[PDB]
């Protein structure tokens, strides 16, 4: 389940205004924070499981998915995936926690790693509400490293979610 | 029937709380996208 490239007569683009988002939907019991996430050079990113590819209305317009997977469990919406830079491995990030219900504050940590098969992941221990997946991680120049929401649960109940993040897709050509 | 509110700008903040240590864990990722510790019932592979 990795890598595909959306099928979206035209309609207005939503409001594309750069930033960190909270995704909103309502329920049977009326309006929530499904998750959240970070609009940069034009185009939305999130994890895949915070709408699983819905399209999203912003201002008086619509965004469409453009590129998602649900191995790598990320989504981007209005353009391939922008974010280009990574943890390097040796200082401490900054995660914009964006909280159901609560005002967004910044919280940093000194990443950990998670060990893959295919090689080494960062890893920050940072325990969060359902519904704050999407909150994007930041490095001291303040760019995006990577988004936060999939990890694990530790036997000693913590969680860990890895610095979710691609590279940087070209446009099409 | 989703849309999306900003909320905040996209910066480091030098006064932010410090929380969490670091840690090294070994896991696995399954071609669902499930991060899989060991011990977990999902271990082993899965689509
Ligand atoms: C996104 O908003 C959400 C934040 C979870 C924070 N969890 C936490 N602080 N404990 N992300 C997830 O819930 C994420 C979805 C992954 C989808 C597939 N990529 N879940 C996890 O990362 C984690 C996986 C644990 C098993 C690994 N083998 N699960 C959870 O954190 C979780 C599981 C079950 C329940 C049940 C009820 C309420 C919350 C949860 C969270």
């Amino acid at each position: 389940g990795g890598g595909v490239l959306w099928d979206t007569k035209e309609y207005k683009k939503g409001d594309t205004t750069t930033g960190v988002y909270r995704i909103m939907t309502r329920g049977l019991l009326g309006s929530y924070q499904a998750g959240a996430g970070v609009m940069v050079e034009g185009v939305f990113h999130t994890l895949w499981h915070t709408t699983k590819g819905a399209a999203l209305m912003s201002g008086e317009g619509r965004l469409d998915p453009y590129w998602g997977s649900v191995k790598e469990d990320r989504l981007c919406y209005g353009g391939p995936w922008k974010l280009q830079h990574k943890w390097n491995g040796q200082d401490e990030v900054q995660m914009i926690v964006v909280e159901p219900g609560k005002n967004v504050k910044n919280v940093r940590t000194k990443p950990g790693v998670f060990k893959t098969p295919e090689g080494e992941i960062g890893a920050v221990t940072l325990d969060f509400p359902t519904g704050t997946s999407g909150s994007p991680i930041v490095d001291k120049n303040g760019d995006v490293i990577g988004l936060y929401g999939n990890g694990v649960i530790m036997p000693n109940g913590s969680y860990i979610s890895a610095i979710v993040q691609g590279k940087r897709m070209d446009e099409p050509i | 029937d989703m849309w999306i509110e900003r909320t905040a700008d996209i910066s480091w903040e030098s006064d932010a709380e410090i929380t969490g240590s670091s840690e090294r864990v070994d896991v696995r990722l399954d071609d669902d996208g499930n991060f899989q510790l060991m011990n977990d019932p999902g271990a082993g592979g899965g689509g």
